[PDB]
């Protein structure tokens, strides 16, 4: 029950996602999360690609809530900006406007991977540090990302903000801020061992594996795919590459849920010459480069001795030549593919 | 406590967008004042206050997601008149979105509407002879027209947060902090927090109870860099409210002032 002249009054007023944009046939991206569109302007000459984000479900979910209730606020330019909301009455879907990001690490990852059959000096340097430099923006917010992957690490094409990273999809909605509530590559130890909470800390061992992704082109933490927290294969990877913690190295292990449940499966001694270092040295990888010590840094076991954000910024990795650069692309030529459109039914 | 965004007021939409102009609110109330008083319409705002507060009780809300909802609820009247969606329809959907910024538990469809239909009859019969006629496919109706017209502003911040901090600083957190929440709780029943920075109202309510329970902190305040004269005007609009709640007997007059509201008008 509403006026009838309000209504029609905002029926008259209201933006509609169709009569503005043109997206028929432009899907670049499907998921848990919804439809995303490459989308331009029908109207306004803008010539400026835009995303067009169709939330999944109708009505305003707790995710669609809080993903519009944090997006309307957090401003950096490391982090997706939300330009518009739309929401269409008839079927009650809600549609988000974003600037369009050509490229994301997964495809610029793969793209490399593809090539044995991080050629701008500084680009791997220059991902790292805007990511870190929005993670930080987010994390000073009070804003976990909680999902971070290549897959949603941004990256713009040609236009005004060429080369910039963008961090995406954050996992803004996690019933009581829980795992444990509803590929694990990119996932804490912790997290595996049954942490409750989703922590500063969890984000930043995602962006260790990105950072050493991008140095080697592979998954550092690769492993077989598909309610429980614990993997077994996922952490016996992480052992194989890290090694398997001392007492000293994470004392606080035996408070997490799935102790008893490690000891259980995993002997200290089969992993004795297994370590980062070593990873790293296979992998083409100095060791005694300022990027080795800092991934070491970033992929710490035990959370509380992870590095935070603001101090991995300060890392002098990031004053050593070449210096990470606004456009990750440094002014090359951008060799990486565009994005392919869905005609999957 | 969800903390998000916490530090972030000078450059939130709160501050930039929802911090009117006291006589641009007041020249919009204008057509609202063709069928109320101006005494009318404060007792209105004062009465769906204490509504949402019921509802938010009632579903074991904390008291930042009432508040916000209340938020809410006097931003959407602010702009847009009491006949343009019943507020009996708009109390309840602002209950429900404020409940789902957070992601601490749901708050189910039918657990609202019975909490709505529960509420108005057990402690509201005295304003509503029906029962609550609104179903679920209203309010989620309702909801949509809220957040377009809130323009999407959904990060609401309160007074309770410094108030915390200051009665922290001043060390008197036994003596002054239940009666200064009381203050901050009160204070939603006025226009202040379309007005001031909820920094400030925090202050009002911490002087007002420095006042009352004869705690001298004037060297306190002294040690404090803000607009003084400015929380001088939010002590003034909390004592106003006093004799106002002194000589208002909401449940004698609601009915009567609920009638005289413009009602929604029906299609042709
Ligand atoms: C949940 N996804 C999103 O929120 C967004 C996806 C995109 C996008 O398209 C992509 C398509 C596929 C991938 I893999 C990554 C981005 C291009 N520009 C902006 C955005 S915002």
């Amino acid at each position: 029950k509403m006026d009838y002249d309000f209504k029609v009054k905002l029926s008259s007023e209201r933006e509609r996602v169709e009569d503005l944009f043109e997206y028929e046939g432009c899907k670049v991206g499907r998921g848990t999360y919804g439809h995303v569109y490459k989308a331009k302007r029908k109207d306004g000459k803008d010539d400026k690609d835009y995303a067009l984000k169709q939330i999944e479900g109708t009505g305003i979910s707790m995710s669609a809530c809080r993903e519009i209730a944090l997006l309307r606020e957090l401003k950096h330019p490391n982090v997706i900006s939300l330009q518009k909301v739309f929401l269409s009455h008839a079927d009650r879907k809600v549609w988000l406007l974003f600037d369009y990001a050509e490229h994301d690490l997964w495809h610029i990852i793969k793209f490399h991977r593809a090539s044995k059959a991080q050629l701008p000096r500084g680009m791997v340097k220059s991902l790292l540090y805007q990511i870190l430099d929005g993670i930080h923006y987010l994390h000073a917010n009070w804003v976990l990302h909680r999902d971070l992957k290549p897959a949603n690490i941004l990256v713009m094409g040609e236009g005004p903000e060429r080369g910039r990273v963008k961090i995406a999809d954050m996992g803004f909605a996690r019933l009581f801020n829980s795992p444990l509530k509803p590929t694990f590559w990119y996932r804490a130890p912790e997290l595996l061992l049954g942490a409750r909470h989703y922590t500063k800390a969890i984000d930043i061992w995602a962006i260790g594996c990105i950072f050493a992704e991008l140095l080697t082109s592979e998954p550092i933490f690769h492993c077989r795919q598909e309610s429980n927290p614990y993997h077994h294969d996922q952490l016996d990877r992480i052992f194989n590459v890290m090694g398997f913690p001392a007492d000293k190295d994470w004392e606080d292990i035996k408070k997490m849920p799935e102790h008893s449940t490690l000891m259980k499966d995993f002997r200290r001694n089969t992993y004795t010459n297994c370590s980062l270092i070593k990873y790293m040295e296979k992998h083409k990888v100095k060791p005694d480069s300022k990027a080795f010590h800092l991934l070491q840094k970033l992929l710490t076991m035990d959370p509380i001795k992870r590095i935070t954000s603001e101090q991995a910024m300060q890392d002098p990795y990031f004053l050593e030549d070449p210096l990470p650069t606004s456009d990750v692309f440094a002014g090359c030529q951008i060799p990486y593919p565009k994005r392919e459109f869905l005609t999957e039914e | 406590d969800d903390k998000a965004m916490a530090g972030n007021f000078w450059q939130s939409s709160h501050y930039l967008q929802w911090i009117l102009d006291k006589q641009d609110l007041l020249k919009e109330r204008q057509k609202d004042l063709k069928f109320l008083s101006e005494e009318e319409y404060w007792k209105l705002q004062i009465f769906f206050t204490n509504v949402i507060q019921a509802l938010g009780e009632h579903l074991k809300l904390r008291q930042q997601v009432i508040a916000t909802a209340t938020v809410y609820f006097k931003r959407f009247y602010a702009r847009y008149s009491l006949k343009s969606i019943d507020p009996v329809l708009m109390a309840p959907t602002c209950v429900f979105l404020a409940s789902k910024v957070e992601e601490f538990g749901v708050v189910s469809n039918t657990r609202l509407i019975a909490a709505a239909t529960s509420v108005l009859k057990t402690r509201f019969s005295y304003a509503f002879p029906k029962e609550f006629p609104y179903r679920m496919n209203h309010i989620l109706e309702c909801e949509f027209y809220l957040l377009e017209l809130m323009d999407c502003c959904l990060i609401v911040y309160h007074p309770y947060r410094p108030l915390l901090q200051y009665v922290q600083d001043m060390g008197q957190e036994d003596m002054l902090l239940p009666l200064a929440w009381r203050i901050v709780n009160d204070t939603y029943r006025t226009d202040l927090c379309l007005l001031y920075p909820p920094f400030m109202i925090a202050l009002a309510c911490l002087h007002v109870a420095c006042v009352v329970q004869q705690k001298d902190a004037r060297q306190w305040f002294a040690e404090l860099s803000v607009d003084m004269e400015k929380i001088l005007e939010i002590i003034r609009v909390i004592l106003k409210l006093y004799e106002q709640w002194k000589n208002f007997d909401e449940r004698k007059e609601m009915a009567t002032i609920l009638s005289k509201m413009p009602k929604p008008k029906p299609p042709p």
